[PDB]
RNA sequence: GUGCUCGCUUCGGCAGCACAUAUACUAAAAUUGGAACGAUACAGAGAAGAUUAGCAUCCCCUGCGCAAGGAUGACGCAAAUUCGUGAAGCG
RNA sequence: CUCCGAACGGUAAGAGCCUAGCAUGUAGA
């Protein structure tokens, strides 16, 4: 009922490889989610990893935005609760995906403990991380809809628990971060450095200021440059 | 972007190995 | 059974009463059309 | 081949051959009564127009639907084929014309004629640019995408078949008995007859429903309603120039 | 006209650009999209909308619409370029009489000499539809007497068995008399 | 004629690849320019029963194009034939 | 791994070269949770009926079915007179 | 004298309680 051409895979998920080999099964596995015929291909995602397939059919991922076998995302890579309830997401993204989801999941005669193939285990022999969390809980269903996820609100509280500014150059100038710096409020006293690329301004009582702490955590993105950020003095040192 | 090819079958598994 | 026969005889009317009988802009309503014609298999039907 | 193909209102398609005067298919799967059917020039395929919802391509020898065209909104009153003409050309009954391509299965190009319901189509007999049939404002069209040539003459009966030869002779079949004919070059009315009628007809109640010529150009063949098959030839006169 | 009615000019504009797409027969909507823009400015998309709807094979009614609209703003050349089509189109003795509209402007004396050409060889060689004619008459009566008595006495091959109608014989001779 | 044996073997049946990731990869697993990689068909063993008797698969949307007939105008033909 | 370099050159080692080029639903599955017209028991087609036939214009089950048999869901929509409004076009 | 038949058209109608043979093999952190 469901048939393609090419998988919408991740970033991720197709592996550290620039060449790696697919393999179409027209009208296989059916659908995790909707219960449809769609087109099962796996692959290799690199060298000991898991052999990732595909669970989630094209109309199924093409519709709700999301990737056909991590449902994370094709545009950022977070969940899609995160990305339906929360801009922030940007910072809260990462670049260089870790392949610690491409991995073989546990071996389970090494946890009962006798994994008889010795150190032939194509699994992996870690110890199984403790139950207790709800992250040894999400299944598919909920995690695929918005409703109920265990990630998206651990991951949506880290978006909300958390000057020597520099990496001016030529793109940063006086006139740009002093009314970037207006819109949050009025100066009492800033300057620009040129020895080491560096501006320094104040707030009459912070606060204004501290949402720049909010905006420029490695996250005030102006002129097409990540600025460096770290603490000043405010101790007459 | 997709699109097919006709490439090289012991050049791709080769550098695939490699 | 009979029904195809039926169905076949109103419908035949039915585009031939679309195409022609108006010819330009009447198409008087449509059932009182079918019920005249009715009416006259009945009329034929009397003997 | 060697074996004729019918069908009708009773929902099936027979093909009896020739060589033993028998049903060798009896072909089924339309929802309801048939309207016409036809054969491909090359290709050994059949196009047959129901009349519930859309047509069908029946496979010779397979008796599987190929392919199922349903671009009208109303009965398929005539199909026609070519084998590069227009491929796949089916009149509607819904004042709308449209011919679908056969490898792709859906519709190519409508037309922008036909406010009253066409039921006559037919295929040219020299090159390109053929025409249509239909009960007001009969027109023509082109093979290669469509494109109005040129309009026909003032026949405002309810045409039922149009048949045309190699020679550049055209004549459309009305259902009030009247006969037009005309020309390819030009279009032009030539004789523009009406039939009679027979012993046991009524006073109105011959229709040419259908119309086809012979294989050698030169005697015509009209089938009437009033349950007589007319057989008309020519005529060796001079004075007979159009003005 | 419920677009309309509201202040959304954008949305109207674009169910209107659908409608003329969609419906190019009709004529109540391309009617309504040019009560709609001679209501608004005059902008190019309105000469663009009316050269959509004449591109469309209008009738003579849409035509001359659009010549009192073009002689209602002002233009000379946009009216005279615009005009070269609509006498290509259908040939009628009310077209073929109303195609020198420019004599009744600025008196355009070369253009009446062509228009005068082209109705002389256009079609009704032999007959002339009763109505070339008398307008040509009544062109040379108004102006000066170059060719007057030439195309009402000299020009009989075009006439129809009697060499005048029956009612405009003696109007006509008392016509060349008098002027 | 090969697309309509196509279609008969469907009915008879029935009754490499370069991929650029132009999405999110810029510099996460570096060097994916054109991912060179192959896709091969699974054979699938001629003993084995289908996979269901029934589906709801939607194939495609129903909305055509639905674009104007231009055949002619409307109009109407007299007033006395509307009365005849 | 096999063979070959009048390889270094002894018969040990080392070097070069040729040939040989990508298995696998890899886990002893880790998990994970449903239904019988069963027996028993009580009871037992209720101790009846004014419409008169009917037949067509959305699914699951039994069945090898292009045999078959099972279970199911419509009225208001109005063809055409008089008057006011907006626009095109004419004298 | 030696030509042998099979099924459907057939067991009701349910009330409260009680017990069973099976089936999928997942993305998640």
């Amino acid at each position: 009922w469901e048939d393609a051409d090419f998988p919408i895979l991740c970033q991720t998920c197709l592996g550290e490889n620039p060449y790696i080999r697919m393999t179409k099964e027209k009208y296989g596995k059916e659908c995790k989610i909707c219960a449809r015929p769609f087109t099962v291909f796996r692959w290799c995602p690199g060298v000991r990893m898991r052999f990732k397939k595909t669970e989630v059919c094209q109309t199924c991922s093409k519709l709700k935005n999301v990737c056909q076998t991590c449902l994370l995302d094709l545009e950022y890579g977070l969940p899609i609760q995160v990305r339906d309830a929360g801009d922030m997401l940007l910072k809260l993204a990462r670049t260089t995906p870790y392949y610690k989801r491409n991995r073989p999941h546990i071996c389970s005669f090494w946890v009962k403990g006798e994994c008889k193939r010795g150190e032939e285990c194509p699994y992996r022999h870690e110890k199984p991380t403790d139950p207790d969390d709800p992250l040894a809980d999400q299944n598919i269903k909920d995690r695929y809809y918005g409703i109920n996820d265990p990630v998206a609100d651990k991951l949506l509280k880290r978006a909300s628990t958390m000057l020597y500014v520099g990496g001016l150059g030529d793109t940063i100038t006086e006139t740009d971060l002093r009314n970037h710096f207006y819109q949050f409020g009025e100066i009492r006293t800033i300057t620009v450095v040129q020895r080491q690329q560096c501006a320094f301004i104040q707030f009459a009582t912070r606060q204004a200021a501290e949402v720049a702490a909010e905006k420029s955590f490695n996250k005030l993105i102006v002129n097409g440059r990540r600025l460096n950020v770290k603490w000043g003095r405010s101790q007459a040192a | 972007y997709a699109e097919p090819a006709h490439i090289n079958d012991f050049m791709f598994e080769q550098q695939r190995r490699t | 059974v009979e029904s195809h026969f039926d169905l076949e005889l109103r419908a035949a009317v039915m585009h031939d009463i679309l195409d022609m009988m108006p010819e330009g802009i009447k198409q008087n309503k449509a059932r009182t059309i079918l019920q005249h014609l009715s009416e006259a298999w009945r009329c034929w039907k009397a003997n | 081949s060697p074996y004729l193909f019918s069908c009708g209102e009773d929902k099936q398609v027979k093909c009896w051959d020739l060589e033993y005067n028998k049903v060798i298919r009896h072909y089924h799967g339309h929802l309801s009564a048939v309207y016409g059917l036809d054969l491909h020039p090359t290709i050994d395929v059949l196009v047959t127009c129901s009349r519930d919802s859309t047509a069908r391509i029946w496979d010779v020898r397979t008796k599987a639907s190929v392919h199922t065209l349903s671009g009208h909104t109303n009965a398929v009153a005539t199909v026609r084929c070519q084998a590069a003409e227009p491929q796949i050309i089916t009149g509607s009954h819904d004042t709308t014309i449209r011919l679908w391509d056969l490898v792709a299965g859906k519709t190519r190009v409508t037309l922008t004629n036909h406010k009253k319901s066409v039921r006559a189509v037919v295929l040219h007999p020299r090159h390109y640019t053929f025409a249509s049939g239909s009960p007001d404002n009969i027109k023509q069209w082109k093979f290669p995408d469509g494109s109005f040539i040129q309009n026909l003459s003032g026949h405002n009966a309810i045409i039922n078949t149009l048949t045309v030869n190699s020679d550049g002779v055209l004549v459309s079949g009305a259902d009030n008995g009247t006969m037009h004919l005309w020309d390819w070059r030009t279009g032009y009315n030539f004789q523009r007859v009406h039939a009679a009628v027979q012993p046991g007809s009524l006073d109105s109640e011959s229709g040419i429903f259908a119309c086809a010529f012979d294989q050698s150009e030169s005697r015509l063949l009209t089938a009437e309603a009033d349950k007589t098959i007319k057989v008309y030839r020519e005529d060796d006169t001079a004075t007979e120039e159009t003005h | 006209e419920m677009e309309m009615k509201n202040r959304q000019v954008n949305h109207a504009r674009n169910i209107w650009d659908r409608a003329i797409t969609t419906l190019p027969r009709v004529n109540q909507f391309w009617y309504k999209y040019t009560y709609m823009e001679e209501m608004l400015g005059n902008v190019a998309g309105a000469r663009q909308v009316f050269e959509r709807w004449m591109e469309w094979q209008p009738e003579e009614q849409a035509w001359h619409s659009y010549i009192n609209f073009e002689l209602r703003y002002k233009e000379v050349d946009r009216a005279r370029t615009i005009y070269e089509r609509f006498v290509l189109v259908h040939p009628d003795v009310k077209n073929w009489i109303k195609y020198a509209r420019f004599e009744e402007k600025h008196a355009y004396f070369a253009h009446a000499r062509k228009v005068y050409e082209r109705a002389v060889e256009f079609f009704g060689d032999e007959h002339m539809d009763e109505h070339l004619y008398v307008a040509f008459a009544k062109f040379e009566e108004n102006q000066k007497e170059f060719e007057r008595v030439r195309v009402i006495y000299k020009y009989a091959l075009d006439r129809i068995s009697k060499q005048d109608a029956q009612e405009l014989f003696k109007n006509y001779t008392i016509f060349e008399k008098k002027f | 004629r090969v697309a309509l044996e196509k279609s008969v073997s469907q009915k008879v049946a029935a009754a490499y690849i370069r991929y650029t990731p132009s999405q999110q990869g810029v510099a996460f697993n570096s060097g994916a320019k054109q991912r060179v990689i192959r896709m091969v068909e699974m054979q699938k063993d001629p003993m084995e029963p289908p996979r269901f008797k029934i589906n709801k698969k939607i194939p495609r949307g129903p909305p055509s194009p639905p674009a104007p007939v231009m055949h002619s105008p409307s109009r109407k033909m007299t007033v006395k034939e509307q009365q005849e």
